[PDB]
């Protein structure tokens, strides 16, 4: 614990300090105005005979002569408890309930350190959470990133509600962790989540990370990691599956180039960081399995396409990092039909590995693709039926368009307040491909046809 | 004080600076035009001056404030009118003894020598906590001002009295930690930082303007965030107007900048002449008014919406409803956008800041429905509307869409419908609003009746007729069945009556909550009347002939006396009745 | 001074000087004994920044001789001033001895106060059917006028302000034309059109050549406004303002911000170009107690020919109304080539009214913006697929947005009309349409 | 070297992956050697240009990254072994440029693109299809394919 | 200036001769909507009119000699020769004749007014002709 | 590509004179006869044959044979100087000798 009440130059959001040593890299730094208050800052660089210092609260209202800079001597950290569950903490890490003040074992670093890729084993389950439809298209795999694409006026913020009240293990209800991460939120779209997970109860199964617009860019910046951290900790350390969701991610792209900015750094593509991706693959590369441990770590990050564009650089460098497709689209949504996903654009990788593959159903991997098929053959027929007269259409191909608008009916919505189990998926999935005759659906194998009609 | 090193244009650089603060206020040079320090070397500080530089050289002695920018709280800062910064205009022209600004004065935001009456309700030897009320002061006929414990104080009162003194002078002395302490009535807190709230808590009651299509469509509930188009001709200022005039929030905040000379003259001048019915006074003496030219200093109006915010927030921690209504806010971010270039920095999306979007979110995130600190716990809530202008054309200007986020409602202004002289010209299609939904149960509670049934059935009505004029141009009308022909019909009515409103009539211009009910129930039974009526028996012409009567009846019925809420309700007997003439 | 520390193309250094201000002026006197002056954008402590007009070469720092003058760039004022053309500076081109003997005066002034200043009132004739029925011009009101580069801009500047009369004022129109970064030909025009109408001995002119200096050039708008004021605050003389081109201002201000070695804004521009064309243009309108009054009319080109470039996106939110020329309006040979749908006037309504305009004013401008702007939409449309494609409605449409175009939206620049033959002549080209498709009831009165 | 190892690894994981292929190869061996992502060394060296405060070429990547590529690439191919036997090992490089947004444009891929001699192009649509490979046959070139029908 | 050289203003040739070229760009977006052989006599003929305007004019090769160089009274007798088709065209359109049989037949006169610009322009006749073989060819029908 | 490559001093070095005394005559045809053909292929791709002209038609064909013998000779094929002129007046020949202006009938005899 070294302070200095020495400040040498203050220009911007940034203060340099001369005659200090013993500074490190990433070591948070602790600077008490005149006055008292109290601002968090972050040192990019430690010079000899030099302190650099960000401040994430801003420098206005600094008196240098004035002011005292104290180190702390680590990097951003968050105390995590076992009883963490049910509790929710800012992105500083502390509770906003102003519960009974927590009580952490052990603090460690928000970067954490990253899994040995042989030490790494590969995922496998599926927690089936939420819609039928999201799950039998592709498969949310235990361990493995899930990149859902949103949009404004899309209904993002209601999948996350709805996915982690609607995630389950059927193994075990005894270890099962959900992580609501939340990034850029107002407070009232960070309410409804909190009023949510408590009028369902699955708050006190689920730890909860909230975060303000209002709050410091780094602030916001700093969240995902510490989500991460304490998820990392109930998998690695508690044995607990870990599931964890992080909503508005163009805000932590966008807190990100904030701060980039004001630290003069050159803009990349499109005025996003050039090397977002690298700093988007720690967090995302998070999630995994380790071999010799107990539970898993799956991440659903969640981020706003900005102008519908796949090619903005956060759904896009998201897509390499991520594993896996999750896309909304304005049409579907347009129909009233929640959750309001498309299945072309949305592929999960690897879907196949390791749900089901044959776990969740006996002719499950057949079904999903003889269903993707006929509705890309549907959503084909229904173009045609725009170009020209709909009676041009082949009886054949007229029963496809058919299908299409019956699979988006109930296949593509289930409600926003309503779970379905694997079965029930697949029952009516079979309900529905019933409509194609059996020479039709020729991909499946036979002995599956007869059993399923 | 400290020496110019170096001055050249808007950057002036100063020796001896060591003392004060960042983002400090200061008088550079003999004139000592105000300037502003993001920078210290030490000790030199990179000042920054909005004032012109001419005439200033190395040698120039310096003045500091001390403190940052912020608004001076006290009795008499309502009914009159301030810049961004917050220094008053009218109390300049006094003083200058000229019209035109002038470079190195400087005016008392609140004025000293005016004395306000003090009464104080509490008692001695009282305890005392942060937001407490120690007195109450009137400064104006129609709102009682009242005072809060300065921030950062704790004690003990040893005496309380209560007699005519001036801001300046002490009212009470209270015991503290370190010694005992004197408080002034006038309080000062920095614009930028938001004030402090014991908690936090969701709006989920509806504000009603008075206007049919806002109260109804879309409902902005207490300290709600509502964005407006700035397309001229739309009768932006009419429904801004009306929305001050009519709000149910004792105070009417209104900032922003910088209008244009004649554009920016009109609010001064039209704005005092808005008297609010029920008071019978002067709507200005309810609230402060900020206005600023475009060729006010930058930080005025960049830092305009964050000074009207402030004050806004002073009355909102006295548990008064405030609203803040700011024109306009693309104006202010233009402001923005110039401070960035000179500060250097590096250009995010249309040469705004990368850090727009954090900006808003502190203005935005600040009003709301919160708990004012204090034992009682009093809570105030300010709705804050603000009105965008890009003047781009594109719908996708870094202010709106940024704007657009943190904002819970959309309103939307069409110079098409103004065109049409449709008043108010709000477009129902190209409006949304999130709050809809929870506005409901406080409407459904309150009224007895299910009102969410009915505003859920009108959108869909007015959504009908938008997919079927399409219709209408690729075939003619008389070829859509008669189920369609009515949907038509139907959706007139709604437009007719319960879209077009007139801002001038007082009846007309301001609608009760249970007038909009009736009014929106009769054009409804219409519906359920005339579609039994037109499905079996009776022809859609039949049913439109013999009807002028009674629809004609409904057209005028929201002229009708609040008072006389009855005779306006008397519709469905009528409707029912015709229903059952028509068949023979 | 004498001592020149550095001297660097047009920018020059002196060291050791003392109470030297920003912005005020200095003296240089070369080594053969030719005067050159400047402006100080930047003074050191123990440093002098200074920008020569005329330019640094042929000159020797060690034998060169500077001197601080002591005051900011100003106009000598005087009431007999008028009927005479100075450069951007002040010095006379006619070389005319007028001899003023009044006081002098800083050409930055002071910043008006939003509540002193009072809202335009009198409607102003601009000359234009274009101008007053599509859009509408009150005194005290400044006007916009963006034009791309080949456009006209130079005819519709001399033909405001020989044709724009004050309303019942009783009183000529004392205008002050500033001409800046102006080829000579253009420049030649205004002062020939002037002394031709002869209404150049009630105007006050202000000339700046392209070779003029960069800073001289920011000059004449400041020292053209000064003279305005003074007219207008103290003569109390009405007072009509014309400048052009407001592109070199900014183009010149570049100049001398990069001279300064300051980061450029956006698109190259000043950071801080809002306030800078602000306070330029916020000199306008009628002040309170003042019989004078001040009407502004920027006129500046287009670079790129994009709405969206600062100059034209700046001064939309600090002028009022739009004022837009297009190339193809101008291409067709039509002259004003303004395109009447893109460009306008908000403070309109003040001016429009009994008395002042013909009431059914705001009546008619709905119907020809509504039948005109669906005449586009038609043309656009039927250009493309021929024939009979259109409906019979459309075709009266589109026949209507031609005789609008050709007669109407252009008079000619020469030509004058008064408001009731640009109110009557609407009637006419208005009433083809069919008397149900509107408008106002009483429509039988005018037609 | 996962993407959050450290970023400057990236670059040193390259050149010790073709130099491992390369002494095996010259023992006379084919090898074949296919990095993914070829792509994100690109984005390493544009972390350190940046930092630097050195000046970027295009896509602010360092302007000689095509140089650097261009190397690695170039020791890549069919070659006579040192010593008195003279054996011979080729080694086939297959490396995967992603651009930005799937785009051509990206300064990686067309400084790559030059060096190789084969091209394979997969579309975006074709893998929406769901459908691989997803290489576009008409898009994509291979200047061997005359060096390959004999 | 050079309406007051020749007894005829320079204005009503070029605003005119501009007016083609202005409606000939309009006219190529409306043929590519629809096919370029369906279109208005009246618009048809435009194009044949704008395109021989770019053969006639602006079709000069400054490799050739006589080509390189055009004086200033060739101009006129050039572009009134190249605009008297399109107004004597016109009036045949007026009379209810179909654009085809207005065109076939007219290949040996045209084609002098291609060339016309290759002709000596001292010895000119480039071509008299054509002021009056024009109309003959064209009152044929 | 033909069309965007066009030399600068291609004029001086043939002569009318040698080697080609039809050398820049018959350039001026081929390049404008490219240009109308490829508009006339590209034109028959979007409307099909039915609304392209039939006279623009043999131009498009006349550009395609220009791409399949003229435009292409190949890597390792050598053309002399003589035969480059006989080939290129054949391609533009196969049109009716009345229907292109550019050359003087003489020559063509």
């Amino acid at each position: 614990i070294k302070e200095y009440r020495t400040i040498k130059e203050v220009v911007g959001p940034l203060m340099a300090v001369e005659k200090v040593s013993g500074v490190k890299y990433e070591e948070l730094i602790e600077v008490r105005m005149q006055n008292g208050e109290i601002r968090r800052g972050q040192v990019l660089e430690v010079q000899e005979d030099k302190a650099m210092v960000q401040i994430f609260e801003g420098t206005s209202g600094i008196c240098l002569k004035n002011s005292s800079v104290r180190f702390l001597g680590h990097p951003l950290q968050l105390g995590v408890s076992e009883d963490m569950i049910g509790r929710v903490f800012d992105g500083l890490g502390r509770p906003k309930d102003n519960g009974p003040e927590i009580l952490p074992e052990k603090y460690l670093d928000i970067n954490g350190e990253v899994i040995n890729p042989i030490a790494r084993d590969y995922p496998d389950e599926f927690i089936q959470t939420g819609i039928s439809a999201i799950d039998h298209l592709n498969t949310l795999v235990r361990g493995q990133k899930l990149p859902v694409f949103s949009g404004s006026g899309l209904p993002h913020k209601e999948l996350a509600a709805q996915i982690a009240r609607q995630a389950t293990v059927l193994d075990s209800s005894d270890d099962f962790a959900v992580v609501f991460a939340a990034i850029g939120i107002t407070f009232e779209e960070a309410e409804f989540f909190m009023e949510d997970f408590r009028q369902t109860g699955a708050i006190d199964r689920s730890v909860m990370f909230m975060n303000l617009a209002n709050d410091p860019a780094i602030e916001r910046i700093a969240t995902p990691r510490m989500a991460l951290t304490a998820a990392e900790y109930l998998a690695y350390e508690k044995g607990m599956h870990v599931l964890v969701i992080m909503t508005d991610m163009t805000n932590y792209a966008e807190a990100l180039r904030e701060i980039s900015a004001a630290r003069r750094e050159v803009p990349g593509r499109r005025g996003y960081p050039g090397y977002l991706y690298t700093n988007l693959a720690t967090l995302f590369e998070r999630a995994g399995r380790i071999r010799g441990l107990k539970g898993s770590v799956t991440q659903i990050p969640i981020l706003t396409m900005p102008e519908d564009d796949k090619t903005h650089p956060i759904p896009d460098l998201t897509g390499y990092i991520t594993e896996g497709q999750i896309i909304l689209t304005r049409e579907l949504y347009k129909s009233g039909i929640q959750p309001p996903i498309d299945v072309l654009p949305s592929l999960s990788r690897l879907k196949d590995k390791g749900t089901g593959a044959g776990k969740t159903r006996e002719d499950h991997a057949a079904t999903m693709n003889q269903l993707f098929a006929a509705y890309a053959q549907g959503k084909q027929a229904k173009e045609l039926a725009v170009v020209l007269g709909e009676s041009a259409l082949s009886d054949i191909d007229k029963i496809y368009a058919k299908f299409a608008e019956r699979f988006e009916n109930e296949y593509v919505n289930q409600g926003f307040y309503t779970n379905r189990t694997i079965t029930e998926t697949l029952d009516l999935g079979w309900e529905l491909l019933a409509m194609l005759p059996r020479t039709e659906l020729k991909r499946i194998k036979d002995d599956l046809l007869d059993k399923y009609l | 004080i400290g020496k110019i090193i170096k001055v050249s244009g808007p950057l002036v650089m100063a020796e001896n600076m060591s003392e004060a603060c960042i983002q400090d206020m200061c008088l550079v040079g003999d004139l000592g035009v105000i300037g502003e320090i993001i920078e210290m070397r030490q000790d030199v500080a990179s000042i920054q001056v909005y004032e012109e530089t001419s005439g200033i050289g190395p040698g120039e002695p310096v003045r500091s404030t001390g403190e940052a920018l912020s608004v001076e709280l006290g009795p008499g800062i309502i009914s009159q009118m301030f810049d961004g910064i917050q220094r008053p205009l009218d109390t300049f022209m006094e003083v200058t003894q000229s019209n035109f600004l002038g470079r190195g004065v400087q005016l008392p935001a609140l004025d000293h020598e005016k004395q306000w009456w003090f009464e104080a309700t509490i008692e001695e030897g009282t305890e005392v906590s942060a937001g407490d009320i120690i007195g109450y002061v009137d400064e104006t006929k129609i709102i009682q001002h009242k005072i809060m414990v300065p921030n950062g104080i704790k004690g003990t009162v040893q005496k309380i009295e209560s007699g005519s003194f001036t801001i300046d002078d002490p009212i009470c002395v209270i015991e503290t930690e370190q010694g005992l302490k004197e408080l002034t009535m006038m309080q000062k807190w920095p614009v930028r930082r938001g004030r402090p709230i014991k908690q936090k808590l969701n709006p989920d009651v509806p504000m009603i303007t008075g206007q049919r299509v806002i109260d109804t469509f879309f409902p902005v509930t207490k300290g709600g965030a509502a964005a407006v188009p700035g397309p001229f001709g739309a009768g932006k200022t009419v429904v801004q107007h009306q929305i001050a005039k009519w709000s149910d929030v004792d105070l009417v905040v209104y900032v922003g900048c910088g209008e244009r000379g004649n554009e920016m003259t009109d609010v001064v001048n039209e704005f005092p002449e808005l008297i609010d019915p029920n008071t019978g006074e002067s709507l200005m003496e309810r609230t402060v008014l900020i206005a600023n030219t475009s060729n006010m200093p930058v930080a005025a109006r960049e830092a305009s919406i964050y000074t009207g915010i402030t004050i806004a927030e002073y009355f909102r921690d006295m548990g008064y409803d405030v609203a803040i209504m700011a024109d306009s806010t693309s104006r202010w971010a233009e402001a923005l956008r110039e401070m960035s270039g000179r500060l250097e920095e590096m250009p995010g999306d249309e040469g705004y800041p990368a850090y727009l979007g954090s900006r808003l979110a502190e203005y935005y995130e600040r009003s709301g429905r919160v708990i004012a600190l204090g034992s009682d716990q009093r809570e105030g809530s300010i709705t804050a509307i603000s009105a965008v202008s890009p003047s781009g054309g594109d719908i996708s200007e870094p202010v709106t869409q940024n704007t657009l986020r943190v904002v819970k409602v959309f309103w939307g202004l069409d110079s098409s419908l103004a065109q049409k002289r449709h008043f108010p010209s709000i477009n129902w299609i190209q409006s949304y609003s999130l709050y809809s939904t929870e506005v409901g149960r406080y409407m459904d509670q309150i009224l007895q009746q299910d009102w969410s049934d009915m505003v859920t059935e009108g959108m869909r009505i007015l959504q009908e007729e938008e997919q079927l004029n399409e219709i209408v141009r690729l075939v003619g009308i008389d070829s859509l069945s008669d189920n369609d022909r009515l949907t038509l019909e139907v959706a007139k009515s709604i437009r007719e009556d319960y879209l077009q409103q007139n801002a001038f009539d007082d009846v007309d211009t301001f609608t009760s909550r249970e007038k909009q009910f009736n009014m929106l129930k009769v054009i409804l039974t219409f519906g359920k009347e005339a579609r039994k009526a037109l499905s079996l028996g009776a022809y859609f012409n039949e049913i439109m002939e013999g009807t002028v009567a009674v629809r004609e009846r409904i057209s005028r019925s929201k002229y009708i006396p609040e008072e006389e809420l009855a005779k306006i309700s008397s519709i469905n007997e009528e409707i029912k009745e015709t229903i059952q003439l028509i068949v023979s």
